[PDB]
RNA sequence: CAUCGGUUUGGAGCGGCAGGAUAAUGGCGGAGGAAUGUGGCACGGCUUCUGCUGUGUGUUAUAGCCUCUGACGAUACUGCCA
RNA sequence: ACCGAACGUGAAGUUAAAGUGCCGGAAUGCACGCUCAUCAGACACCACAAAAGGUGUUAGUUCAUCUAAAUGAACUAGCCCUGAAAAUGGAUGGCGCUCA
RNA sequence: CGAUGAUUUUUGCCCUGCACAUUUUAGAUGGAUACGAAUAAGACUUUUUAGUCGCUGGACCAUAGCAGGCUGGCAACGGUGCGCUUAGCGGAAAGGCUUUGUGCGCUUGCCGGCGGAUAGCAAUGUCAACAUGCGCGGGGAUAAAUCCUUUGCAUACGACUUAG
């Protein structure tokens, strides 16, 4: 409809500092550095002081509007992953055949081993992303720990385990084996 | 410059039965005197039943905006056919002059609702006063505080085919 | 209307059109792709069909009928004498393809090869790199230059070669000459060893 | 420190100065809509315009109320000095000097190439000594 | 100096045309410099030579000369139509023609 | 506005029609056109809607013998070459001597490298097209259809604007000794009577 | 090349006159009013009030605006100039 | 066969219908909006589309709950999307065009 | 489209200097005047706070002299044209961008002396790049292909693979 000004409000804690400039956003804090590039959006930014800085949109329609809040929302998860982590939580779901997970290197990289799963020959690998942790959980039964400062990469590479043990040519309904997201958050509370 | 206000009075021709007929008045938004008076004739067929052979036009009056550079919002009473129906509208708009505002309106109903001009009858044309009497957002939020907004993205228009130098938009 | 009935195409419409090979010698439309990290080494080779044979053979494989069993099968015999270097050329990457640089030929040319270049060898004067080998007899600074460039630009480096067709029980004197490409390495590795 | 870079955007707000057809002066009273502002100077005429049809100056008429009548501009207008402002700016010095070297005769255009050749003789002259 | 010019860089666009149909007694003149009609009127009625070089030679020379003049402004950006005593022949579309400074009303 | 020699554009950013446009009309009034940079020349609409777009251009061919149909060129410079045929009476003598002034280019080759290119404000389409619009760049839609060049094209313009950047470096240098030069030959009595001129 | 006659297309053309609400405005003088309320004052979060700042009250004050009107003076628009 | 206009052989001027990004003579002319389509759309006759759907977006109508900071319901009609399947490769005339 | 070998003992061929004369031209008539990138951004200075610039190339460079003659002085020791020389860089289609000394010229940076008429009041009023040929001059090199006979890895004939 043409809104002559959409603001938005990006509170930024005490430990950190966020750069921007050409909308690249660089927001370093305690637990390092995160770097997002905004090139695709047509917004603008003010430093109102050092806790706080305005994103705006002038003489925006719906959608370009619609993408202020969007814009605010990938920055705060940059902040709060470089503040407090992210960590999801990964349950392995079975009936009858165990399904056995290893976290394994080769070509010096790390990789998600699945095996056994519904009996299956086949095993399943998938690469780690950088900067996204994996450790099997030692107080869960069959559990896995998916942690890093993106919640991007994080949630992504939680994705790609869900997605790889998926199954086929059954009722899904009855088949309800698989390795699913069972809670996400952060790594300090 | 499309259009001008203009009044239109007439009345029937005076016959013996009535030699003194009523005079009536109407505001026409026409782009002249012709079209004016041809409006004037068919609004009176429409309401009375009086036709143009037996009455006679009176007067044809430009009326000139009364402060031509105060920025003044608009409320305008529409009743417009569609392409299924016959719809009552109302809009608002800003302007210096009722009948820069009604050129808008024309403009607009033409963009929005492919509303021709044969298709439209202007039933009022008011200068809202207060900014209560104020209803559409999209030009409410034009009446706030200290209103003030860049022009992003300046496209300059050259006068050459080949520029020797990088194109810029600041502004 | 449609075929009454539904059959496969007869012959490949990938091999066309159907005509004469526009030269005798098979040429190698493409080369094997290039690993820096391997030792510098040919990957072609010229030779000649002499015929075929039979052989019997152990097969191994292991869930065949045939496994630990012996197998008769046809075989064919390439001679293949040894082929001589002659040159080297140098490639360079354009956005049109790779185009050639230069070409540097050794200083002496056998007399097979050198027939190469001729229609009407006896007819001749034999002046075929006659000129050529003069490069090298002051100081074989040009030579030098130009695998220098070769060196400094070039790509892809493929080596010239020819065969000893008179090793051959071959009436035919004239041998073949055919550039072999030179993998592994640096293109400084290639231009050394050919 | 956070250290955002904001943008240096002229803004349409009442007292901006502008040019209107390169020329002449004028400063936005009332804003109209997204396009159109109400203009007035000492020198224009005040009118209706669209924001398309002029430029938009880096100066700012300080403290002047919204919908301000001509003399009410004219006197703001007299005691910022906006004219003064406006003269001594680059722009407006590439504008006279446009206007200056667009006056000259034929014979002032000879005379402009003899001094020149004379300045580039001084200026080798320094160069070299550099 | 190293210029010697005393005429105005034109070139042979057109003749006069609808979309079929050609008028090979009126040609449409590109002034170099000239965007509008305002500045193309400052050339009606000046002098323009079509000048080029043939196999042949005519009092010692080779170079031979068409001559016309502007008649009249042709659309919104500053061309001219202009008026030759023999037809501009079609082959010099592109090709560059000379504007005379004179007659001079200057 | 001037005649010019050769007239040397940068395709770089530039709207396909637009330019076409504009350079068909160029040629055909005898002016000599150069684009560069052909991989580097835009499309309104997404990649992927091009991308149908070509598909569609590929479909046509000559169905009794595919070696006569429309040949569809993949390198960026030959799609701004059809683009500009298009505009052409190219089946006329004037046609054909009109493409024969014009020529294309992947890349800055020589010896236009060290030569002057101009863009052409009409046709940019930072210039022209609404902020929020998708488009193309024709260099990644050639890969997608078939043209084998572009990691060979950006290495060597990669090598050619180090060496530009090299270039300039050396005549910024040159030129702030130049302005030094030229101020402190101001204040003197043919600068001021210049300064009087307008100069 | 000059001047004339016929036809015709132009110029940032220049000047005189008439009409209209004997334009409407604007400018000046006077009366009345209000808020997207100026100064002032009272309360606050950030300010060593370093456009800081927001909310109130109320009516020209350390800014202004709107309506009506009184005497002048122009301009646009339309038309005429043998 | 429609629109315009009816015709001796010429010069100059002006137009009708139709047009002015290039092919093509004439503006990438000035202006207010709408539209983004992984089958957009693009001009009378004329070279077709329906019933019916959409929380895509835009503008409107009528009710209702709201400071005892706006929001909810039904609806109208613009453009867009779905409904929309044929045989050689191919047609807004072509190129191409997205604040067109 | 590229690389590379050999290019006639004929008075034929290649490279090169001058001079003269011809033919051709899709169209010279001062100069195609080289960062890259972004565009809701660039740059400069302090300092990341702010001030400034642009708002078109109507710019920059060049531009005075019988189409640019003949002569003389002053100021600076600069600018510039042509011919040699050194060194480096450039392979995307480099064939160009440079740099070192050297010889002869000009210099309008400033001031002088002489010359142009009559082409008659305009007539392109003839000044370019490309190529070729012809006289002289200086360096340099000294082939093959086809027919024919032959072969059969080929083949209707041409063509092809061979040998002489
Ligand atoms: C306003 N009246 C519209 C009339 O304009 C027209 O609408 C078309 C619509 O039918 C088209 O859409 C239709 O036709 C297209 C194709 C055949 O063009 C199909 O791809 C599409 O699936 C189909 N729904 C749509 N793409 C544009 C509208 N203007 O069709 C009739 C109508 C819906 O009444």
């Amino acid at each position: 409809m043409k809104y002559i000004q959409t603001d938005q409000i990006l509170d930024i804690p005490e430990g950190v500092t966020v750069d921007i400039k050409a909308r690249v956003v660089k927001v370093t804090g305690p637990r390092g550095e995160l770097t997002k590039d905004l090139k695709h959006i047509d917004v603008t930014f003010n430093k109102i002081n050092n806790r706080a800085i305005k994103i705006t949109v002038h003489n925006g329609d719906r959608k370009h509007v619609a993408a202020l809040r969007t814009v605010k929302s990938l920055i705060a998860n940059l902040i709060t992953g470089v503040t407090k982590g992210y960590k999801y939580k990964m349950r392995f779901v079975y009936a009858h055949f165990p399904i056995n997970v290893n976290i394994i290197k080769k070509d010096g990289q790390d990789y998600v081993e699945i095996r056994n799963f519904l009996g299956e020959k086949r095993v399943r690998e998938v690469k780690i992303h950088e900067g996204v942790t994996m450790e099997i959980s030692s107080t869960q039964k069959d559990e896995l720990i998916v942690s890093g400062n993106s919640l991007e990469a994080v949630s992504q590479n939680a994705a790609d385990i869900q997605q790889i043990c998926r199954v086929r040519n059954k009722d899904i309904r009855k088949f309800l084996d698989g390795i699913y997201v069972s809670e996400r958050g952060t790594i300090v509370e | 410059s499309r259009l001008n206000e203009y009044q239109v009075i007439g009345r029937n021709l005076p016959t013996e039965s009535v030699p003194e007929p009523k005079l009536f008045r109407m505001r026409i938004f026409a782009p002249n005197t012709v079209v004016a008076k041809s409006r004037y004739w068919y609004f009176l067929q429409k309401l009375h039943k009086v036709k143009k052979a037996s009455g006679e036009i009176v007067s044809v009056n430009i009326i000139s905006e009364a402060k031509p550079t105060k920025v003044k919002t608009f409320g305008i009473w529409l009743r417009y056919e569609s392409r299924s129906g016959i719809h009552n509208m109302y809009k608002e708009y800003r302007d210096v002059t009722r009948v820069g505002a009604v050129e808008t309106m024309y403009q607009d109903l033409a963009a929005r609702h492919r509303a021709r001009f044969r298709s439209i009858h202007i039933l009022k044309v008011v200068e809202l006063e207060k900014t209560d009497d104020v209803k559409r957002q999209y030009v409410k939020q034009f009446l706030t505080k200290d209103l003030k907004f860049p022009l992003p993205h300046r496209v300059q228009k050259s006068k050459k085919l080949f520029q020797a130098t990088a194109p810029t938009t600041f502004y | 209307s449609h075929r009454k009935y539904e059959a496969p195409r007869h012959g490949s419409l990938g091999f066309l059109p159907r005509k004469r090979a526009a030269k005798q010698r098979g040429r190698v439309k493409s080369f094997p792709k290039d690993v820096k990290s391997k030792p510098v080494a040919l990957t072609a080779f010229l030779g000649y069909k002499a015929g075929m044979t039979t052989i019997v053979r152990d097969l191994d494989r292991p869930g065949s009928k045939m496994h630990k069993r012996e197998v008769v099968e046809a075989a064919t015999v390439v001679d293949t004498p040894p082929m001589v270097v002659v040159g080297v050329v140098g490639y360079v990457e354009t956005p049109r393809g790779l185009r050639s640089l230069t070409t540097v030929w050794a200083e002496h040319l056998s007399e097979e090869v050198r027939r190469r270049f001729y229609k009407n060898w006896y007819k001749s004067k034999k002046k075929a790199f006659t000129k050529y080998s003069g490069k090298y007899a002051t100081d074989a600074k040009q030579v030098e230059t130009e695998l220098a460039r070769i060196k400094k630009y070039a790509s892809v480096v493929r080596v010239l070669a020819h065969t000893q067709i008179k090793k051959t029980p071959l009436s035919q004197k004239k041998a073949h000459l055919a550039e072999i490409q030179i993998n592994g390495g640096s293109v400084s590795d290639k231009v050394d060893w050919a | 420190s956070s250290t955002v870079k904001a943008a240096n955007w002229r803004f349409v707000e009442v007292g901006r100065v502008v040019l209107v057809d390169n020329k002449e002066l004028a400063t936005i009273v009332e804003i109209i809509d997204q396009k159109r502002v109400l203009i007035d100077g000492p020198k224009i005429q005040r009118q209706a315009i669209a924001l398309a049809k002029i430029v938009l100056t880096p100066i700012v008429l300080p403290n002047l109320p919204r919908g301000s009548r001509t003399a009410t501009v004219t006197k703001k207008w007299a005691a910022a000095d906006i004219d003064a402002k406006w003269a001594a700016s680059g722009w407006a010095k590439k504008l006279a000097n446009k206007e200056r070297r667009s006056q000259l005769s034929d014979f002032e255009r000879f005379q402009v190439m003899v001094l020149k050749k004379q300045r580039r003789f001084a200026t080798k002259k320094a160069l070299v000594k550099a | 100096a190293e210029s010697h010019r005393l005429y105005v860089k034109g070139k042979h666009i057109s003749y006069q045309r609808s979309k079929s149909v050609t008028n090979p007694n009126v040609s449409l003149i590109q002034i170099e410099g000239v965007a509008s009609p305002k500045d193309a009127k400052f050339y009606l009625g000046k002098r323009i030579a079509y000048v080029y070089r043939a196999p042949k030679e005519i009092r010692g020379s080779k170079i031979r000369v068409i001559w016309g003049k502007v008649t009249r402004t042709h659309g919104n950006n500053g061309l001219v139509r202009a008026n030759f005593k023999k037809n501009l022949p079609p082959k010099t579309f592109g090709a560059s023609v000379r504007i005379m400074l004179y007659p001079s009303n200057i | 506005s001037s005649f010019e020699k050769v007239v040397v554009i940068d395709g770089k950013g530039h709207l396909l029609g637009r330019l076409a446009s504009i350079v068909s009309k160029q040629i055909l009034n005898g002016q000599k056109v150069v684009v560069v940079r052909c991989e580097e020349l835009n499309i309104s609409g997404e990649f992927f809607r091009n991308k149908l777009k070509y598909h569609d251009y590929l479909r046509k061919a000559t169905r009794y013998n595919k070696k006569k149909g429309p040949f569809h060129f993949r390198a960026p410079s030959r799609i701004l070459y059809k683009a500009i045929r298009g505009m052409i009476p190219h089946k006329t003598a004037r046609g054909k001597a009109a493409l024969e002034r014009l020529k294309v280019f992947e890349g800055v080759p020589p010896p236009y490298d060290k030569k002057k290119r101009v863009v052409v404000p009409q046709a940019l389409r930072v210039l022209r097209l609404k902020p929020g619009r998708k488009y193309t760049t024709v260099g990644k839609l050639s890969s997608a259809v078939g043209w084998k060049y572009e990691s060979v094209v950006e290495k060597l313009e990669e090598k050619r604007k180090v060496q530009s950047a090299e270039y300039y470096a050396k005549k910024k240098a040159l030129t702030k000794k130049l302005n030094a030069a030229k101020a402190s030959t101001a204040e003197s009595e043919a600068a001021q009577k210049l300064a009087a001129f307008g100069y």
